[PDB]
RNA sequence: GGUUGCGGCCAUAUCUACCAGAAAGCACCGUUUCCCGUCCGAUCAACUGUAGUUAAGCUGGUAAGAGCCUGACCGAGUAGUGUAGUGGGUGACCAUACGCGAAACUCAGGUGCUGCAAUCU
RNA sequence: GAGAACAGAAAUCUCCAGUAGAACAAAAGGGUAAAAGCCCCCUUGAUUUUGAUUUUCAGUGUGAAUACAAACCAUGAAAGU
RNA sequence: AAGCUCGUAUCAGUUUUAUGAGGUAAAGCGAAUGAUUAGAGGUUCCGGGGUCGAAAUGACCUUGACCUAUUCUCAAACUUUAAAUAUGUAAGAAGUCCUUGUUACUUAAUUGAACGUGGACAUUUGAAUGAAGAGCUUUUAGUGGGCCAUUUUUGGUAAGC
């Protein structure tokens, strides 16, 4: 193009041009009521790739966003899950863990638990009477277009049943009926234990044997039928409980062997 | 028609005074949801500070 | 009905262009510009004759006019019309109002005018080193229209150019110089190589 | 007839820098704001609602109040022969904190600590700040630098 | 070669205008169930004329979106009713082309009576595989200009696939 | 050092034309039983990451490139301007004294830096 | 701009570019691009109580606006508005 | 005019340092929006002609538009940029730091917020000059036809307009 065109163009925001933000709803979520100073404004960041779920309780400051702590599916085995990793199941197993590990980096896993026994009920985190009120976080769900059975509730849902306190409304979970205006708690409870995968599969195993295992080749590794999935994930959600806290990996090098090869990659000038 | 010459002069002569600001200034519009909060505040501290 | 001419003569009111906001103006006298061999290329014409201003002042469109019918009907019949290239740089685009009737005293536009500084080039004639005899008197004959003090310059300058007669050459000896109609094209020593070689092969 | 409205003669004045149109950027919505702080105005035209009136573009006051969205500044005008206190109340788009007091208070912290240290070593300081005083004596070099004169130069050849 | 980088088939749509509104466009619109199993949906006027004689929000034109591999059968079944013969012209700077026809039961279809003749445009689009992130909500983006159909690929595919007759006239 | 998520400053980051990209990662690519959404599982929703691949995307380079940023013995202490005179000039305008002081051209250089967490031969 | 039968300068359809050059009830200016523009869904914050403040301004009114408090509501998954 | 409270405070038609706002002059238009002269390199299935032509989505002259790099000159109601003068604010005692008491607001919270106690700093008490004293109140007279000059400047041809 000619050159009055990009002398007189506006280059929008690295993210905007990168496409990964919304800044329309970054100024709501962000920004705080003045006369809460400087307190911080906490976001339940959550994010689906391809193969990957992303969790994560971001704060805002001037130099950047802070991560108070944050959860990825991809240490789901070490409570057992090993497939299915990008799931409302799993969706709501890394919202369990993210919420129970962040009700005890600041110490209040004892007075909020959350719900032990869930059945599928839309059911906000109370307060208790003369004691720590609950934390309050909110949710924003980057450029995913909200529908009513969507990956990205299922953490809420898990969330909301570790104890943060993320304020929703049932008309997004599953088993919602439009018509009548009420939610069927049975329906949403099959689908925290497979309930979408464990009826589909199933439903192949008789009806097309080859492509079930075609298609669900690693759950005859270990021998999971279609009907082990709720003892399984029903063990992740208590292992949870059990021991929420984040232990990293162990790292074949110290970030100078990796840097080393990059080095000569890179393609410097 | 608005012959404004001969109106900085007349201001000058008995000089353009500065509004002498106070300490302790009035709580008009300030927000209520604290004015009553720093209120109640004041009087438990004065019953604080009786007894001690 | 015409005012004189020594009335309009001083930069007294602020520009008053045509447009939307004034819309119906009379237009010029003048509507020609170019004279001579227009397209003529600058290696036959090096030398460049200007005709300067002294004051500060306004021109009419028909003082401009009959100035360069009166510098023109004397080079081309004398020498020839392809002797010279004559442009006239200013252009009328002031506009004068006249009070023809004070409730309500605006004024209708019935000309146009070219304002003028200390220093501004108006008449530029362009020809060879052997027909300024004849571009002095030419000019001479057109400072008489229109008024104030004038004065013919002999520049340094290759004619309508920005450089100077040898830099030019030095310029020309090279490719580093290319024509066009009536002008010519610089080769910068900056931009697209492969562009810069298409154009300008006798360089490098 | 004349017009005197609420936003005349602002068309070169609410209008955003050039190639700065668009979102603001969020550190205006993150620059916390406190009573006694000390801001200036610069209103911008994306966001009409919590403008000031253009008197008060470009002036400076001092901040009264703190609500969502916005806060409110004492800002002295001049009317006929005296200054008249304007409690006005506005978004915080149109704000930024004024550098005149965040570059003297770490004046104020200098000049603390070293009367802190002074008051540890003996001596007694100045800390006023003083004007430029006048240049000082001094011996200057000719060893590589031997003066090259002049003289004017005249108007033929350069014409 | 190159998995993800033939000139696979994406849609074709399958466009007709009438020019006026009644029960002609519904029997425009009982015709493409049938060759299409999916409803056609009727497009709605733009601007006002006399000649055509067209108001705004007025339905003249009805038209239905097909993929998969039935907008391959349809044009298997479509071109030999066109003796597989095109010509360069329809051939877009971008790849994709088309071409009209005339006699809409020429596919074989079981002939209404109360419909009659009107004929059917084809216009078929092709891209290669990754083409998605220009339709994206996150993270858009433009492909490659060594990722891009043109008359060039896509003559080529045209000539190895249909086994002759592009006119290259 | 590379990468992902969230980002701050918002072109030194953009735009055009090519080239290269181990590692994982991202991405494309596989299927519609289910919530769901479309005239069109194209987008969107869900399922497996199982079947294939860097060609795109993405990142990094290259261009005496366009554009943008920085900078001065470039232009220029010029144009303009506050003040002063029983200064000049028929006047327009101009000069000088005290002071401030640009822009455009020109030339040279630069072509993202970084913040929290996680991960990679 | 390149393309598709009847089809043309133009009806409907598809692809590339496209910093706004469009539209935003109304004059002009300003402003606005995952919107403040187009389409769709739900809707009545076009509501009650009185106050504080800005503008023209004597710092009186009237008109139009701005930011809050106590209530009730909508809408949205939610922040929010 | 009457005075009242006070006694060099903290004010000032002022400068300096620091920090902000403007869109006037100037400049620009081979940068946007408009106006504008010139020829050149170009493009047509597409503005009109002439020629070869049965006719061509056919060839050559030709002329305007669109395309491209160039060129002459402008804008109070165009502008990327952007001065001078004038203009807003701060330069401490009603301050800074530490300690930590109150609350029905606020916080995930013994969270911050506002106001505080008790300590330390009080001497160059935090730029210059000067200060014929600073602050405050009441009451009322006359006026409420203006004009001349330097500079800026609008109508007007111009005027002791």
């Amino acid at each position: 193009k000619s050159s009055a065109y990009s002398s007189r163009f506006q280059t929008p925001f690295r993210r905007r041009r990168e496409g990964k933000t919304d800044y329309y709803q970054r100024k709501r979520l962000v920004t705080q009521h003045k006369a809460k100073y400087n307190t911080p404004k906490y976001r339940l960041v959550v994010r689906f790739t391809n193969k990957d779920i992303i969790c994560q309780i971001i704060s805002s400051t001037i130099t950047g966003d802070v991560v108070l702590a944050a959860a990825y599916s991809h240490e789901l085995p070490r409570y057992g899950i090993t497939h299915g990793l990008t799931n409302w199941a799993a969706a709501y197993a890394t919202g369990l863990l993210i919420a129970r590990r962040t009700l005890q980096k600041l110490g209040l896993d004892e007075t909020y638990k959350g719900v032990e026994e869930v059945e599928g009920e839309y059911e906000l985190t109370e307060a208790v009477e003369d004691g720590p009120r609950p934390f309050k976080v909110f949710l924003d769900i980057g450029l995913q277009r909200t529908t009513t059975g969507a990956r990205v509730f299922g953490a809420l849902k898990g969330a909301s049943d570790g104890g943060l306190y993320v304020p929703h409304s049932e008309n997004r979970f599953p088993g919602w009926d439009f018509e009548t205006e009420e939610i069927d708690p049975e329906l949403l409870r099959s689908y925290i234990f497979g309930g979408h995968v464990s009826q589909y599969m199933e439903e192949l195993a008789d009806d097309d044997e080859e492509r079930f295992s075609e298609l669900f080749k690693g759950y005859l590794a270990d021998d999971i039928d279609a009907d082990s999935l709720e003892d399984i994930y029903t063990s992740a959600h208590e292992a949870i409980r059990a021991d929420p806290a984040f232990k990293p990996t162990e790292k074949k090098f110290t970030k100078e062997q990796y840097a080393a090869e990059s080095k000569k990659y890179r393609q410097t000038k | 028609n608005h012959t404004a010459h001969n109106q900085t002069r007349k201001a000058h002569r008995n000089g353009i005074k500065k509004p002498k600001t106070y300490k302790y200034p009035s709580l008009k519009g300030v927000d209520p949801k604290f004015r009553r909060n720093h209120k109640h505040a004041l009087h438990g501290t004065a019953k604080a500070l009786a007894a001690a | 009905a015409r005012r004189p001419a020594r009335c309009y003569r001083y930069q007294k009111n602020k520009p008053y262009p045509k447009s939307r906001y004034n819309r119906a103006v009379p237009d010029s006298k003048i509507r020609i510009y170019d004279l001579g061999k227009k397209k003529a290329t600058v290696d036959e014409f090096p030398l460049c004759v200007h005709l300067v201003s002294n004051e500060l002042e306004q021109l009419s469109s028909e003082a401009l006019e009959a100035a360069r019918i009166c510098a023109n009907k004397y080079m081309t019949t004398v020498s020839g019309r392809d002797a010279f290239h004559l442009r006239v740089r200013v252009h009328p685009f002031h506009v004068l109002r006249i009070n023809k009737m004070m409730r309500g005293a605006w004024g209708k536009p019935h000309g146009l005018a070219a304002r003028v500084d200390i220093g501004q080039i108006i008449f530029s004639v362009r020809t060879k080193d052997s027909n300024k005899d004849v571009v002095v008197e030419g000019l001479r004959r057109a400072r008489y229209k229109f008024p104030g003090q004038q004065k013919i310059i002999l520049s340094k300058k290759w004619g309508f150019t920005n450089l100077d007669r040898p830099e030019y050459l030095k310029k020309r000896e090279a490719g580093e110089v290319k024509d066009d109609g009536a002008f010519v094209k610089f080769l910068s020593k900056k931009g697209s190589l492969e562009n810069n070689i298409r154009e300008f092969p006798e360089y490098f | 007839g004349k017009s005197h409205g609420y936003r005349s003669r602002t068309r070169y004045m609410f209008q955003r820098d050039f190639r700065k149109h668009g979102a603001v950027h969020l550190s205006t919505y993150l620059k916390v704001y406190k009573v006694g702080d000390i801001v200036d105005i610069k209103a911008n035209g994306s966001i009409q609602k919590g403008m000031p009136h253009k008197f008060y573009q470009g002036k400076t006051g001092v901040v009264y109040n703190v609500t969502k969205s916005s806060v409110g500044v004492i800002i002295n005008k001049m009317v006929g022969n005296r200054y008249l206190e304007k409690r006005l109340n506005l978004r915080v788009e149109h704000i930024k904190h004024s550098k005149c007091r965040q570059e003297f208070l770490e004046r104020v912290k200098a000049n603390a600590a070293k009367r802190a240290e002074a008051k540890a070593q003996g001596v007694a300081v100045q800390l006023k700040r003083q004007p430029a005083q006048p240049r000082e004596s001094r011996i200057v070099s000719t060893e590589g630098n031997v003066p090259q004169t002049l003289a004017p130069v005249p108007y033929e050849t350069f014409i | 070669q190159n998995p993800m980088r033939d000139l696979k088939i994406e849609k074709l749509v399958l466009n007709i205008s009438v020019g006026e509104s009644g029960d002609r466009l519904t029997r425009a619109s009982k015709v493409l169930e049938q060759l299409s199993g999916q409803t056609p949906v009727q497009s709605k006027a733009r601007y006002t004329v006399r000649t055509f004689g067209i108001r705004r929000n007025e339905k003249i034109a009805v038209h239905v979106t097909v993929r998969g591999p039935k907008a391959e059968e349809i044009l298997e079944r479509g071109l030999k009713v066109k003796e597989y013969q095109l010509r360069d012209r329809n051939f877009s700077a971008t790849g994709n082309f088309g071409f009209g026809i005339d006699e809409h039961i020429d596919l074989g279809i079981k002939y209404d009576p109360s419909i009659g003749i009107f004929g059917m445009d084809f216009y078929v689009v092709m891209n290669r595989p990754g083409a998605r992130v220009t339709r994206r909500k996150r993270c858009k983006g433009t492909v490659g200009n060594s990722h891009k159909t043109t008359k060039e690929d896509t003559v080529s595919w045209f000539k190895q696939k249909y086994d002759a007759d592009v006119l290259d006239k």
